[PDB]
């Protein structure tokens, strides 16, 4: 278990207590059937993985000073010459679009319809952490926690840029500058009247 | 009488659509078209009476003869 | 007058009351709405 | 102008025919005293006539070379060009009342079949049953499609034939 | 049983135990439209959805209408919000209606198939694990699952209370929209403008001072 | 007849023959303006027969003094 | 089975579960009889193969820059000089017309009236994929799905060019350009209002 998400409320019967990241949070009974819970326990981890990579990419561009996450796919219109660490990339839109359509499918289709695995031991642990003896569930819990926080962070990125038109650091600095005039309410979007 | 071609006894009793479309289709007509003269006379009169209306409709709009459709009474 | 109301419910009496009703409905309509050739608004 | 036609508010044969009818009514009116009972009815005929021409020109009816309004009886040439009130709106305003009467009479027959002798209530119509089926038949297409989905609209081959 | 007319014979197909245990049954069917039980089962769905869409629409008319006449919004009239907001729009109306009919038809055909056979969308392998919460409840018209996030159905007491509150607010909103259309046709003003016109002179400004109650 | 008797010819039901005027305009009668196949100068059935059989046929339909596809009304 | 095409509906009884490409989709009861259904299964696969070849020919011309699928048989009127990979073809219309009339019937009529076969093992599998051991129906199902998608793509080509006068990529670039103004409603054809 390790958590109750709303104290005093009961835990549902269809959530196993040994499952990593468990709190009992299913107010829709959305994973009630075990096949759907088995599909969603695989897909939450993968959303968390790709969102941790997404928040690291969206923050490292601004911490390294190369624009933001929003304007990084803005060279395909109104010019070109994409960069990475300052190194130029001589690729147009259609070539890298086809390479992302092909070279990712050769790993996605190799992952997905070859089973239902979500923690594959072996080559994906080069250093060696998950020998599944004692520290399996603890590292899985930390991965789930950090990934859920990253999904919340990326949805905050999307809403923050849709409301203010700025980057993550570019308005975290404003919230640190004017803490009472640079929040989600002083814009005329998220709070409709006041 | 020469081996090649098509036969009236085989084309009729094979054009039958299944699943209750036309029932048994055209099975058994050659026993009744060939043996009946009133059936043959009825089909012949239907064809002649339609292509006679066709002659009438197409000889006024498309007059085939020289100086027809100036002779209005004709 | 139950027999009189069964007489009033016979076929020609209902026919001549209902046809005067559906006649004098359409007639009052064509008085208050003259000449409806087309469905206007 | 859909099929060689013209709007009646545009054509001049329509206005000439209006002036023709008003001319006949005027030369008919010239015989009477201006406040007498025939002259009031003749001027009322003129007013109904002019209102009829104004409301036929207002609805966008199409005149021909004859100066007479025409009816475009095709949806897609009436819906596209704004002539749906010619045929396409009264072709459902009729069919509601047609299926209405055809449903009321149907239900009056079916609700009188299961009695002692039905024929006496066909020459002597049961008026409270008739008016009950007259009022409650207002939603006939609804009940007709709900009856068609059963198969209780049709009857099977229990029907009476001769020699197939 | 708290009928719409206290002295009427209620139609007998609205006094069955299938129909008396139905939401908002006040014995009102003077034209016999639900005499077949599956016709009534279909029209109960039609009433729920005609009333929920009307509650959403009438809220979207008179909540910004009352928040326009009291300031701090500038939402126009409901019969003017199609003329405007197509300029402040990424798309014209035709493409928007096409996307609308695709996204809404995908919903409405699943609802069609669930009405014609209950628990249809809950059969496994339909969606990608999402179909398990799509059986609805034991009765049709009230699905729950993803459509009850706050969880007001897990009570089994005061549930007919919530049903009847939904049905009565919905019937009132359907009458309100038929209102909005008619009080637009009659005098050409807005609904809150018509409410202000009635409240400033009730005994002279009403539907007896226009051409629609004509003798 | 009742409208002609009461002196009101405008109240007649004069349904225009739309379905056959469309066939005349698809055959090349440019009097109605449906411009569908042969009365439209830009279509393919018009264009792929200008040397083959069309111009005499188009000059014969649009003559209003033969019986070749008479103009039609209510 | 592998699919229900409208979930919760009952499957029609005249469709076997072992048949490749199955969903139960027959809302007209159109393949109810088995002799008709066998010929429909034999014809759906061949419509799928010829439409996969048709969509590959319609797309590779625009992806390699040689006009479209529409204007490629437009040298028969107003000129000539057919191309293929840029290589010129010194043939007129009637010669290749008769060659398609003769040389294709020696494959079509040899295929068709010599039985009813639709998956023939042997010379048509040079590398070896369908040994009918374990992965017969899987590859058959993939062939059915890709072929049905290609048939829908070719009918989309037909309606797209009949509505906009443009090619596949020539309007896919526009739908990627103006995604709310370059769809099937902004033309005055598909949606009449
Ligand atoms: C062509 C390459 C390719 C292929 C074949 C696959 C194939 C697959 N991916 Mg994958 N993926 C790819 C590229 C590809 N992906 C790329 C490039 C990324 C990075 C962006 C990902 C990221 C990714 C994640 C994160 C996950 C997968 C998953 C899956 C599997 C589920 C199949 C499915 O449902 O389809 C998906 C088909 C769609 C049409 C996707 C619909 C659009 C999604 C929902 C995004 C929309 C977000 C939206 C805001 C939310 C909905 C609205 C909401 C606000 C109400 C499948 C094996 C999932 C999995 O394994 O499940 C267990 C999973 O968790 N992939
Ligand atoms: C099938 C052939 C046919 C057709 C299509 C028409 C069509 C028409 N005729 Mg014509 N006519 C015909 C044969 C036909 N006629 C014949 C054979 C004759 C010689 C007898 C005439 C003699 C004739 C005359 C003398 C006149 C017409 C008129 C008309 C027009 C109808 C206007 C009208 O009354 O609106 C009726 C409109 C309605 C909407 C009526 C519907 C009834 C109500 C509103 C619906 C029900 C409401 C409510 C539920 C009822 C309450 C129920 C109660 C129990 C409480 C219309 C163009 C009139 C006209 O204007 O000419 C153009 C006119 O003056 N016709
Ligand atoms: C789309 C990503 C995704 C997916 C598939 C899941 C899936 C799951 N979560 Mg999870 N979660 C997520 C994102 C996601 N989560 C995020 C972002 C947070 C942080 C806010 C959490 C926080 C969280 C907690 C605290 C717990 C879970 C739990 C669960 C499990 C059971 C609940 C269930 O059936 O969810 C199925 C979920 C979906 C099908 C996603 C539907 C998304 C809808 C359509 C839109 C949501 C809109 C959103 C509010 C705003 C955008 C299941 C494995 C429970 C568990 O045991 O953990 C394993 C638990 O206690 N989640
Ligand atoms: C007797 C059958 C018939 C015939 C010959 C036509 C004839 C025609 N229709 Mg039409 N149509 C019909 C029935 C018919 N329609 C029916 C029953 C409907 C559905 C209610 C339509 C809906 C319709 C539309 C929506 C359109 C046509 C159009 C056309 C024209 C091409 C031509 C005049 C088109 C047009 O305006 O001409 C270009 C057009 O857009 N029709
Ligand atoms: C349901 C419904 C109803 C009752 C109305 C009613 C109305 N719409 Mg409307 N509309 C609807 C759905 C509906 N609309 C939808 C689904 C769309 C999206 C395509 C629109 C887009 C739309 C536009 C773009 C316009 C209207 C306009 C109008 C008004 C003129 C008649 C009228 C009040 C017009 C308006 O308000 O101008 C005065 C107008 O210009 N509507
Ligand atoms: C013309 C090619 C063709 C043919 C011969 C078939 C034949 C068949 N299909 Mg199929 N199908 C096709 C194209 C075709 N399909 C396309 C393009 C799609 C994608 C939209 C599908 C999607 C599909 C599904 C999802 C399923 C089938 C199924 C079937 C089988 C039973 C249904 C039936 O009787 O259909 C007979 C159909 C015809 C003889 C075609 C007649 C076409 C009519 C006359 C006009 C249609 C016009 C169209 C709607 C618009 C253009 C049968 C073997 C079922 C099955 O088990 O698969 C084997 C099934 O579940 N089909
Ligand atoms: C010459 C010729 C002859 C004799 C046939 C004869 C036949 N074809 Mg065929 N065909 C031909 C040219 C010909 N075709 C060409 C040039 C094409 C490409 C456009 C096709 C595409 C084609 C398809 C796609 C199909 C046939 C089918 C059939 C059979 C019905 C029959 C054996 C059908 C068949 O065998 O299924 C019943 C079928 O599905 N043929
Ligand atoms: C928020 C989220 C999911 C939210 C779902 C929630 C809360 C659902 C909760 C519930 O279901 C449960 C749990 C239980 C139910 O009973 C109730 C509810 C409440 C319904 C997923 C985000 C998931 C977000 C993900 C996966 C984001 C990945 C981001 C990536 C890959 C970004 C890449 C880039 O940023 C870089 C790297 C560089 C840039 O230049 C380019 C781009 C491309 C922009
Ligand atoms: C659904 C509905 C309205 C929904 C409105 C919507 C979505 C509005 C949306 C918009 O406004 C916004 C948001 C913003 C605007 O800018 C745009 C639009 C688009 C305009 C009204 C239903 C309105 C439905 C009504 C009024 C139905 C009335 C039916 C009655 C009274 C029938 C009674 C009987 O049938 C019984 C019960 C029994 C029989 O025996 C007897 C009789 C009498 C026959
Ligand atoms: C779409 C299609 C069939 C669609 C039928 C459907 C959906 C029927 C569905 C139903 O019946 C079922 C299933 C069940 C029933 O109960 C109900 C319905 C709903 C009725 C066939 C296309 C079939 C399409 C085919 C075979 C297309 C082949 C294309 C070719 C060969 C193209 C060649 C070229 O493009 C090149 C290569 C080069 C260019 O330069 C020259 C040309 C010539 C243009
Ligand atoms: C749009 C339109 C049109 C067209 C039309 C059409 C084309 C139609 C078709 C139609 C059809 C194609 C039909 C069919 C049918 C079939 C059937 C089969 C039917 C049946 C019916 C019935 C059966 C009924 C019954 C009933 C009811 C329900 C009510 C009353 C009573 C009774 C019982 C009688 C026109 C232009 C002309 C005009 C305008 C409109």
């Amino acid at each position: 278990k390790a958590g109750n998400w709303l104290p005093g409320s009961d835990a549902p019967a269809w959530l196993p207590d040994d499952l990593p990241g468990n709190y009992g949070f299913d107010p829709l009974s959305l994973g009630k059937e075990p096949a759907s819970l088995k599909r969603f326990t695989e897909s939450e981890v993968i959303h968390g993985r790709w969102a941790m990579l997404g928040v690291a990419g969206s923050l490292a561009v601004e911490l390294l000073g190369y624009g933001n996450w929003y304007d990084a796919p803005l060279w395909a219109v109104n010019g070109g010459k994409a960069t990475w660490f300052g190194i130029e990339v001589p690729f147009d839109l259609n070539a890298l679009l086809a390479f992302e359509f092909v070279a990712m499918a050769a790993a996605e289709g190799q992952r997905g319809d070859a089973g239902g695995v979500v923690y594959p031991g072996g080559a994906f642990d080069p250093l060696g952490f998950a020998k599944d003896s004692s520290k399996s569930g603890e590292l899985k819990l930390k991965e789930i926690k950090n990934g859920r926080l990253a999904m919340v962070a990326f949805l905050g990125f999307v809403a923050q840029h849709a409301a203010t038109g700025k980057g993550p650091i570019a308005a975290l600095g404003e919230h640190l500058a004017n803490p009472w005039g640079a929040n989600f309410a002083t814009n005329g979007i998220s709070v409709p009247f006041f | 009488n020469f081996g090649i071609g098509h036969r009236m006894q085989a084309i009729l009793e094979a054009h039958t659509p299944p699943s209750g479309s036309l029932g048994a289709g055209h099975k058994g007509l050659f026993d009744t078209v060939n043996n009946s003269l009133h059936f043959q006379l009825g089909l012949a009169l239907a064809s002649v009476g339609t292509i006679t209306s066709l002659v009438a409709q197409h000889m006024y709009s498309l007059p085939p003869y020289a100086f027809q459709a100036i002779d209005f009474t004709t | 007058m139950k027999d009189f109301t069964t007489y009033l419910s016979t076929a020609p009496v209902i026919a001549t009351i209902w046809f005067t009703f559906t006649a004098g409905l359409l007639i009052e309509i064509n008085r208050y709405f003259p000449d409806p050739l087309v469905f206007s608004f | 102008d859909i099929a060689g036609l013209t709007p009646c508010s545009e054509s001049k044969a329509y206005a000439k025919l209006e002036k023709k009818e008003l001319k006949t009514l005027e030369k008919r009116l010239k015989q009477y005293e201006a406040d007498s009972a025939p002259a009031v009815a003749l001027k009322a005929t003129m007013e109904r006539t002019k209102a009829r021409f104004a409301n036929y020109a207002k609805a966008g009816l199409l005149c021909g070379n004859d100066g007479l309004p025409h009816l475009i009886a095709d949806p897609g040439l009436a819906l596209k060009y704004g002539h749906a009130g010619e045929v396409f709106i009264p072709t459902f305003g009729f069919l509601y009342v047609a299926g209405y009467i055809g449903y009321v009479g149907r239900q009056y027959l079916i609700a009188v079949k299961g009695e002692a002798k039905p024929t006496d209530k066909e020459i002597i119509i049961d008026v409270p049953l008739a008016t009950k089926l007259a009022w409650q038949g207002a939603g006939w297409p609804l009940a007709a499609v709900q009856e068609l989905q059963r198969g209780t609209l049709l009857e099977k081959e229990e029907n009476i034939t001769v020699s197939p | 049983r708290q009928s719409w007319l206290p002295g009427s014979q209620i139609p007998a197909h609205l006094d069955t135990p299938a129909a008396q245990a139905l939401a908002g049954n006040f014995g009102f069917d003077p034209l016999g439209l639900g005499k077949d039980p599956v016709a009534l089962r279909w029209y109960q769905q039609a009433e729920l959805i005609h009333c929920r869409t009307a509650m959403a629409g009438v809220a979207g008319i008179l909540i910004p209408g009352l928040l326009t006449k009291a300031g701090a919004l500038n939402v126009p009239e409901w019969y003017d919000a199609g003329k405007v907001a197509i300029e402040n729009s990424f798309a014209p109306w035709g493409s928007l209606l096409a996307v609308q009919l695709f996204l809404c038809g995908f919903v409405e055909a699943k609802r069609w198939q669930d009405i014609r056979k209950p628990g249809s969308q809950g059969e496994p392998g339909s969606f990608l694990g999402f179909e398990a919460s799509l059986k609805g409840t034991s009765e049709l018209g009230y699905p729950g699952g993803p459509f009850d996030p706050l969880g007001l159905s897990k009570e089994a007491d005061k549930w007919a209370d919530w049903k009847l509150k939904e049905v009565k607010n919905g019937r009132l909103a359907m009458l309100a929209f038929l209102g909005f259309v008619a009080q637009k046709y009659a005098t050409g003003a807005g609904p809150v403008d018509n409410l202000a016109a009635h409240l400033k002179d009730p005994w002279h400004v009403n539907y007896a001072t226009n051409g629609v109650s004509l003798p | 007849d009742v409208m002609q008797a009461f002196g009101t010819p405008e109240k007649q039901i004069l349904i225009e023959p739309v379905f056959a005027q469309w066939i005349q305009a698809a055959h090349g009668k440019a009097l109605y303006g449906f411009d569908f196949l042969l009365s439209s100068k830009t279509s393919a059935a018009f264009a792929n027969g200008q040397s083959l059989w069309l111009p005499g046929w188009l000059d014969a339909i649009n003559n209003n003094q033969n019986s070749l596809f008479l103009t039609i009304g209510p």
